[PDB]
């Protein structure tokens, strides 16, 4: 079933590029609120699970290509943004609370433990 | 205890929740449930033919992933490709999800408004228009599309549904 979600990201983030070279003014922001709604649906489906080590890596991966095709789009950030990686963060510890700077505390000392997904966590 | 039978009869298997049960065509009466990893195929949920009969399937019912949040289920269709067996069939989790299954393959999840749902009907409403209706424990209610696993109105206080 990671296989499916895996697809899922594949075939949105390369629908998201082809937005992002070919199209209009309107059809770019038609394929690209789209490929939007599906990595939300798709958080949303990996959120609806308790933790999974082996599931992390792509979570971590939805919700960084979600915000940054989020604030792209937006040609600016939110605190909706700090949510979703307290979410993600919050997600990391859950597998193994207070805020942003003792969770990232805890976070890379949970990350020097050395679990290989690490190639997410420096991009969050 | 069956009419037919007048008697108290034991469940020979050990499980513990019976979330869906119900009669499936050349099988007569049925049970879905446990007993105690990313493989359709592995389930975790023992259907049993009622009356002490064959466990019947542990081939293509939901992933174990789930096993741990699910509260109920609800059957939508059965096929039969050959001795083994298709079910298409709804569930829903502790964690506010609505999920929809074929061979046990997870497709169209949505994410509920409401805390702790209890159980789901199927609304008609004209040709395709098919609504899945969740009751909740907190006094209210969704109806959710089908077609688009996606919200259409989640009313409050519902002493009943019908």
């Amino acid at each position: 079933c990671l296989d499916l979600w895996r697809e899922k990201n594949d075939r949105l983030v390369r629908q998201a590029k082809v937005a992002q070279n070919s199209g209009l003014t309107l059809r770019r922001q038609q394929l690209a609120q789209d490929a939007l709604e599906g990595l939300r649906g798709l958080l949303h489906s990996l959120q609806g699970l308790p933790a999974a080590v082996p599931v992390l890596p792509l979570e971590l991966t939805v919700t960084c290509n979600f915000i940054i095709l989020r604030a792209s789009l937006a040609q600016g950030f939110t605190e909706d943004q700090a949510q979703d990686i307290q979410r993600s963060l919050e997600r990391v510890l859950e597998t193994q609370e207070q805020g942003l700077r003792e969770l990232w505390d805890s976070v890379l000392r949970a990350s020097c433990l050395l679990p290989e997904l690490l190639s997410a966590l420096h991009r969050l | 205890i069956s009419s037919q039978t007048g008697k108290v009869v034991s469940v020979s298997g050990n499980f513990s929740s019976i979330q869906w049960a119900g009669e499936i065509e050349n099988l007569g009466m049925v049970l879905l449930g446990l007993k105690e990893d990313y493989a359709i195929w592995n389930t975790k949920f023992c259907v049993y033919s009622l009356e002490s009969q064959e466990v019947l399937s542990d081939i293509y019912i939901i992933p174990p992933a789930y096993s741990s949040v699910v509260t109920y289920v609800h059957i939508c269709a059965t096929e039969i490709i050959k001795n083994q067996l298709r079910i298409s069939l709804i569930a829903l989790t502790r964690k506010n999800q609505l999920i929809s299954f074929q061979n046990g393959t997870p497709k169209n999840v949505c994410q509920l408004p409401f805390g702790d749902p209890c159980a789901v009907q199927l609304m008609d409403s004209g040709g395709g228009n098919l609504f899945f209706v969740v009751s909740f424990i907190s006094n209210n209610a969704c109806a959710v599309w089908k077609e688009s696993f996606q919200v259409a109105a989640k009313w409050e206080k519902l002493s009943l549904v019908l």
